[PDB]
This record gives C-alpha cells, sequence and structure tokens, in this order.
C-alpha cells in the first residue's frame, strides 16, 4: 500500500465538517490530489495541491504536510450532495504512476427536525406477487439492518428531498411473498425507535 | 473539450467473446491509462501509454491488450472474456510532457459483466406500489414505491416521470441493486425507489406517475434459443394514477 | 531531487 | 553559510548520427552528487558522492524516470527549436537548462531560478518572482505563451520554494561531514624574472572549499586591475579548489604591492606582500 | 550560434615533488560547443588512463571539463595537455609548467 486512507464509512450531518486524511509512502512525491466518486459514476477531480500548507476552494480545504507525508481534505458546511467516496491520489512526476488510496466513503445525513418514525403497508397496483413495507420518517441516528430471514429483502436507508416544504426524510423498504409477511414484524432485526407508529 | 470520452457504458459479454472498449481524449494528452475498479481491490492499472505508438503493462494486464495508434485513441481489447473480468473499467488521461497542470482526468466508465451462459440474462419486472392510506392520514404526504426485480446483469437506470416529465424533485433510489440470491454468482438483482408527493397531489386523479427502468442486456443481432423472450436492451415501466379519498 | 514536471518548448 | 542545489542539463543534437547526447548533473554547492549521461552503461541516474548512496532503490528508480523524462523534453525541443528558427537538419545544435534554489544560513528559501538556452545563449528564463517569463526573441515568445497556457511557472515555483529546499536540507545533513565543511585557502607567494626590467608577482590560493574566493591586487590601498591577470577558479580534483592572480611589477618596487585574499573560511581577509 | 575557445590550465593536484605520486590535471573551461578532444601527454605521447568529469557549464552558458591522470613527476618527464575544438585551426598543446 503506497497510499493509506481511513475508514469508511464517515457519517456526518449536514452543516458539519467532514475531515478526510491520507498517508503516502514515497518521500519524493510532488503532486497530491482529491477525487470524488459518486456511486455508479466516475472519479472526479475536486482538489489539487502542490506545496505545503492549505488550499481553499469553496467549501473544500486541502492541506499538505510533506514532512509527515500527510494529505487532508476538509469539507465545511456539508451538503447532502457531498455523499460519495473520496480518493486521494499521489504522484512523483509526469511519468510516475498516479497512486490511489482505497477511498473513504462520506455519508451526509439530513437534519430531521422532529421524527415521526412509522412502518406502513403499501398496496400493489396488483399484477405483481409481493407486499411492500415502508419504514419512514425516522432519525438519522436510526440504522436499518438486513434480513436474517431468507425470503424477505430489506433495502438500505436512503434520503429523499421534497424541495417545496424544504422537507427531508429517511426511508427503507422491506418486501416478501411466501406466507403472512407482516409489517409489524418486518423490521425485527433493526433497532427501530420505541415510538414507531404501526397503524392497524 | 469533451475530455475523456468512453463507450459503451454497459455490456454483457459471454465467456470467450472478444470486445473492445473505446476511449478517446480531446486534450492532446500524451499519457493515457486503463483501470478497473473492484469492491475489495480499489483502482487497478491494466495497461498504460506515455505517447502515441507506445504502450506498457500495468499491474493487471493479463487477458487484455491495448494499442495507441493516435494520441487521441486508446482502445482496450479483451480477446476472450472470463468471469473475473466483470468489472468497471475506466479510461484516464494526464498531459505527460505535453502540457498543463498534471491532473489526471477519468472517462465515465464501462460496466462490463461476463457470464458463462447468456441464459442467465433477464430483464426486470417493474411494479409500482401505491401510498398507504395510513401515511396520508398521519403525515399529509404520499410515498410511492417502485420495485424493479428479477434482472441480470445489474445494468439498470431508474427514473420517475410525473405527467410525462422526469422528476428528481422528491425521489430516493437505492445507490446499488440488491443481490436477490447472495449464495449464487449468477444471482439476479433487485432495485427499489421512492417517490414522495403531498397528499393532495396524490389525491388528484389527473396525475399520472410512472417508474421507468432502462435495462441493458442482449443485442437484437444475438442468437436466442430459449422459450423466453430475448432479454434485449429495453425499457420496462409501471404506473399508478392519482386517487381521491 | 529533480523536478517532476518538465514541459516542451 | 548559504547553500544551493542546482541541476544542469545539456542536450546536443547529432545530425545523421542519431539521438541527441544528453547529460544531466546535480550539485549541492560545488559538490556534484548525481549524474546521468545518455552514453553511459547503466542508463540510470548514478551516485557521484558518498552520502547520496544511502538513498533507497525508490530514489534511484524515481530519478532515473525523471531524468529520462527531461531527456525526452530536450530531444523533442531540439526538433521544435529547429522548426522555430527554420534551421537545416544537417547542423548540430545545443540546448542547456539550469534550475535550482538558494537557501540562507537559516536554511530558509532565498531564491529560485530556471534558465534555458539555445545555442549557448539565453532562450527563456523564469523571472525572480517565479510567475513570469523573459523571452529572448520572437521564437521564444511562442514557448512563453505556450508555457503561460500550460501553467508551467506554477509547478516550478512549487518545486523551487518547496521540494527543492526540502531536499537540499536533507542532502546537507546527510552529507554533513562533506557539505558543511569550509576549507581555508593555503596561500603562497611566488616571484619570477621576466627579464631585468620586469618581474611577475603571483599570488596563490590552494585547497579551499567552497569555490567562491576573491583575489585582488593593489598598490598602497588603491586597487590595480589595470595589470591583474586573474585565472579562473580550477578544481584540484579532491573536492577542493585552486586560483592565482598575477601583476607585472617594476622590480625593486615590490614593497608597496599587496595581495588580498577573501574567502568564507577566512576569519579575517588575508594581506600579503613578497618575502 | 556561439563559438568560444577553451581556456586551458595544466597543473597538478598537490604541490609537485619528484618521486611522489600525484594527479595531473587538465582543466578546459569557457568553451562552446561541447564537442572537445582532450588528451594528456607524457613526453609527447598519449596517456590512456585519463579520467574526466561530467560536462557541466558556467553562468555564461560555457562548458568546463576536468581531465586528470595519476602520475609521478620527475626532472626528466615532460607533461602536456592536447586540446582540439572547432575554434582551433590545429590542435593546441599546453605544457605542464611546474611553478604554475
Amino acid at each position: 500500500k503506497e497510499v493509506e486512507q481511513n475508514s469508511g464509512p464517515l457519517s456526518v450531518p449536514e452543516g458539519a465538517i467532514a475531515s478526510l486524511n491520507c498517508t503516502y509512502s514515497d518521500r519524493g512525491s510532488q503532486s497530491f490530489f482529491w477525487y470524488r466518486q459518486y456511486s455508479g459514476k466516475s472519479p472526479e477531480l475536486i482538489m489539487s495541491i502542490y506545496s505545503n500548507g492549505d488550499k481553499e476552494d469553496g467549501r473544500f480545504t486541502a492541506q499538505l504536510n510533506k514532512a509527515s507525508q500527510y494529505v487532508s481534505l476538509l469539507i465545511r458546511d456539508s451538503q447532502p450532495s457531498d455523499s460519495a467516496t473520496y480518493l486521494c491520489a499521489v504522484t512523483t512526476d509526469s511519468w510516475g504512476k498516479l497512486q490511489f488510496g482505497a477511498g473513504t466513503q462520506v455519508v451526509v445525513t439530513p437534519d430531521i427536525q422532529n421524527p415521526d418514525p412509522a412502518v406502513y403497508q403499501l398496496r400493489d397496483s396488483k399484477s405483481s406477487d409481493k407486499s411492500v413495507c415502508l419504514f419512514t420518517d425516522f432519525d438519522s441516528q436510526t440504522n436499518v439492518s438486513q434480513s436474517k430471514d431468507s425470503d424477505v429483502y430489506i433495502t438500505d436507508k436512503t434520503v429523499l428531498d421534497m424541495r417545496s416544504m424544504d422537507f427531508k426524510s429517511n426511508s427503507a423498504v422491506a418486501w416478501s411473498n411466501k406466507s403472512d409477511f407482516a409489517c409489524a414484524n418486518a423490521f425485527n432485526n433493526s433497532i427501530i425507535p420505541e415510538d414507531t407508529f404501526f397503524p392497524s | 473539450n469533451a475530455g475523456v470520452t468512453q463507450t459503451p457504458k454497459f455490456q454483457v459479454l459471454k465467456t470467450g467473446q472478444s470486445m473492445t472498449l473505446q476511449c478517446a481524449q480531446d486534450m492532446n494528452h500524451e499519457y493515457m491509462s486503463w483501470y478497473r475498479q473492484d469492491p475489495g481491490m480499489g483502482l487497478r492499472l491494466i495497461h498504460y501509454s506515455v505517447g502515441a505508438g507506445i504502450t506498457d503493462q500495468g499491474e493487471v494486464p493479463n487477458g487484455y491488450n491495448v494499442s495507441r495508434s493516435t494520441t487521441e485513441d486508446f482502445p482496450l481489447r479483451l480477446l476472450s472474456a472470463a468471469p473475473s473480468q466483470t468489472s468497471v473499467y475506466f479510461c484516464a488521461s494526464r498531459p505527460g510532457l505535453a502540457g498543463g497542470r498534471p491532473e489526471q482526468y477519468f472517462g465515465p466508465g464501462t460496466r462490463l459483466t461476463v457470464t458463462e451462459d447468456l441464459k442467465n440474462v433477464f430483464p426486470p419486472e417493474v411494479a409500482v406500489f401505491e401510498p398507504s392510506e395510513a401515511e396520508i392520514s398521519h403525515t399529509q404526504k404520499a410515498t410511492l414505491v417502485c420495485l424493479a426485480t428479477g434482472f441480470y446483469p445489474d445494468h439498470v437506470e431508474l427514473s420517475w416521470w410525473v405527467n410525462g416529465k422526469e422528476v428528481h424533485s422528491g425521489v430516493s433510489t437505492d445507490p446499488q441493486p440488491l443481490k436477490e440470491q447472495p449464495a449464487l454468482n449468477d444471482s439476479r438483482y433487485a432495485l427499489s425507489s421512492r417517490l414522495r408527493v403531498s397528499a393532495t397531489f396524490w389525491q388528484d386523479p389527473r396525475n399520472h406517475f410512472r417508474c421507468q427502468v432502462q435495462f441493458y442486456g442482449l443485442s437484437e443481432n444475438d442468437e436466442w434459443t430459449q422459450d423466453r423472450a430475448k432479454p434485449v436492451t429495453q425499457i420496462v415501466s409501471a404506473e399508478a394514477w392519482g386517487r381521491a379519498d | 531531487l529533480l523536478f517532476g514536471f518538465p514541459v516542451y518548448v | 553559510g548559504s547553500h544551493s542545489m542546482r541541476y544542469f542539463f545539456t542536450s546536443v543534437s547529432r545530425p545523421g548520427r542519431g539521438e541527441p547526447r544528453f547529460i544531466a548533473v546535480g550539485y549541492v554547492d560545488d559538490t556534484q552528487f548525481v549524474r546521468f549521461d545518455s552514453d553511459a552503461a547503466s542508463q540510470r541516474m548514478e551516485p557521484r558522492a558518498p552520502w547520496i548512496e544511502q538513498e533507497g532503490p525508490e530514489y534511484w528508480d524515481g530519478e532515473t524516470r525523471k531524468v529520462k523524462a527531461h531527456s525526452q523534453t530536450h530531444r523533442v525541443d531540439l526538433g521544435t527549436l529547429r522548426g522555430y528558427y527554420n534551421q537545416s537538419e544537417a547542423g548540430s545544435h545545443t540546448v542547456q537548462r539550469m534550475y535550482g534554489c538558494d537557501v540562507g544560513s537559516d536554511w530558509r528559501f532565498l531564491r529560485g531560478y530556471h534558465q534555458y538556452a539555445y545555442d549557448g545563449k539565453d532562450y527563456i528564463a523564469l523571472k525572480e518572482d517565479l510567475r513570469s517569463w523573459t523571452a529572448a526573441d520572437m521564437a521564444a515568445q511562442t514557448t512563453k505563451h505556450k508555457w503561460e497556457a500550460a501553467h508551467v511557472a506554477e509547478q516550478l515555483r512549487a518545486y523551487l520554494e518547496g521540494t527543492c529546499v526540502e531536499w537540499l536540507r536533507r542532502y546537507l545533513e546527510n552529507g554533513k561531514e562533506t557539505l558543511q565543511r569550509t576549507d581555508a585557502p593555503k596561500t603562497h607567494m611566488t616571484h619570477h624574472a621576466v627579464s631585468d626590467h620586469e618581474a611577475t608577482l603571483r599570488c596563490w590560493a590552494l585547497s579551499f572549499y567552497p569555490a567562491e574566493i576573491t583575489l585582488t591586487w593593489q598598490r598602497d590601498g588603491e586597487d590595480q586591475t589595470q595589470d591583474t591577470e586573474l585565472v579562473e577558479t580550477r578544481p584540484a580534483g579532491d573536492g577542493t579548489f585552486q586560483k592565482w592572480a598575477a601583476v607585472v611589477v617594476p622590480s625593486g618596487q615590490e614593497q608597496r604591492y599587496t595581495c588580498h585574499v577573501q574567502h568564507e573560511g577566512l576569519p579575517k581577509p588575508l594581506t600579503l606582500r613578497w618575502e | 550560434m556561439i563559438q568560444r575557445t577553451p581556456k586551458i590550465q595544466v597543473y597538478s593536484r598537490h604541490p609537485a615533488e619528484n618521486g611522489k605520486s600525484n594527479f595531473l590535471n587538465c582543466y578546459v573551461s569557457g568553451f562552446h560547443p561541447s564537442d572537445i578532444e582532450v588528451d594528456l601527454l607524457k613526453n609527447g605521447e598519449r596517456i590512456e588512463k585519463v579520467e574526466h568529469s561530467d560536462l557541466s557549464f558556467s553562468k555564461d552558458w560555457s562548458f568546463y571539463l576536468l581531465y586528470y591522470t595519476e602520475f609521478t613527476p620527475t626532472e626528466k618527464d615532460e607533461y602536456a595537455c592536447r586540446v582540439n575544438h572547432v575554434t582551433l585551426s590545429q590542435p593546441k598543446i599546453v605544457k605542464w609548467d611546474r611553478d604554475m
């Protein structure tokens, strides 16, 4: 490993600071880079730094310490669109291999003012053979878990943004078929809040 | 200046087929590279080239070759596809001695899936699940969910269209598809998505909601001797209409 | 240590 | 004492005899520490000082790739410059590049530079502020506008104010016993008969390091460069330097002629008349 | 294009004393172009085991090269440096002057 990058995932709420670190091993490195890669997309260059010290560009601040061989990236006032994998890249010269670190995934979580966690049973526009449960309006502290059951499927927590009310909401989806799949028992593996609303 | 272009975005190869990935660059850069990216491996260099007419191997050359006939173009050939070649390949380019700021720029990628038998390739089935009436009463909001299920390979693009026009304005789609059968390597995939609107927008029966899933699969030229319909590159959709209560 | 980025005239 | 790190690159084309001759040499002060010659065995950057051999294999690999990348720019430059000046392919032409940086006695950055010549005269140089270029002629105005568009100065400034001073510092402490020495000049005084009317007083200075030395002749306080034959400072070959200065004196009046030697190894500037 | 004639200094490393091994130097400086033929002579015949420095150049862009050989000076042996360069119409011989 020429380049060593932290952790993943890095969970930070909106407005907060995401600080990313990386270490490199070649002492004669002269050029230092930060890439942003959204899921299913291509790495996109966001910051380049060439001398010791700080470099600011909007919300991004890149620092370089060549004596400790350390590159860093600060993202201030985190936006939900900052959610990606961030790769540092290091080179020695124009014919030297660009050396990439593994990446640290940064997750920007919504401020949700007052949660109303609830699991809902959605009805099909029936031509399909499943039922869908929707766990929604919960806190960004709440993590949904995967299935220890075989025939059921739970998605990861995602965030939608209703640009009208200025309303953000977290949600996750469970679905199955083979017997009496209930929404009161679908999210059993996850630590869901006490006051989660289950309608009858 | 397009920068680094690359085609195709998606491709299903069958074991032992040849294909070439194209890559083009606009910038007169001398130094072009090919990578693959893989879940536990990071970015891995396959071949690279520091000038027109000359190339050399990277860390992972085996099963690929490469030529650089012009400074603009850097095609990668897989001469005989193997299921370890399933990956996301990225062309990239830096100036070398020609130019500017020494920044490397990447192509948009190519998501190649190699399979042993194209009898494994399936289009999705797409259903839309209408908002729970309990949510409407509790929150004055309405969540539609779209499930795209049953597809292989995981080469899909999901969009939501209200009243004939594409919305981004209240959607959340899973970042990556779920393996439906994680004990298998030819596992079929599922993807979910959400559209949330206000209660009174949902309760308007004029409103048409549509979840569209573009699937990339076989070509129309391909041989297909199953009893199933040929799993071509196609769009599968589902719909729901507004409903007053 | 030599300069890493020489450019053509 | 002040210190510098300098690299010197000479590239010379060879019409009908193939690829250009490329020679690169690196110095710390007046001590050469590295070389590459396109005509030598290894095709690697080679050590030329004991204290640089303690660098690891990645250093030499890296330097070898970077010097070979300089070799390329220079080579293409010889063709490019031939084009700019519309010169025939039958002639040999020379490009030279020199870059590096100075530090003070605090070892902080003092000055950085990057000069470039074609045919033994100034083509283009980075100005003192490390942001701008001085083009010599109309053909070098092309290279300049090309180098402004390619942000060349920015990368150079980053090297000269950063990496150059950082690696100079490392070299100075790695080669402390050789680099941070100062050798005092051993001085002689010789006198030879031209005939019976003229006599040559020659003032010597031997075994000094660093090379920077001033030898001046003077009669009664007033300096005399009207007769001062002064040879170029020459290497002794063991890492020390030599130099002499002569004046032609009316013999018998050798009393009021004084040789003045100044060097950084001298606590006080030496004064000398013929014994 | 710039031509400059070399300046040639022939001299020893240490002060010369007969019977003691030393180094004989030929320093050619101030020249352009870089193409130059330097030989060291013992009694007018070529010395083979002569080393030389790597070509480098001064502030004014002119090159310098040091050619050197290990030797033991005597009263009888005459040493010299032979330099050839485009600026010279015939190759130049500068003898070793022991008090220089």
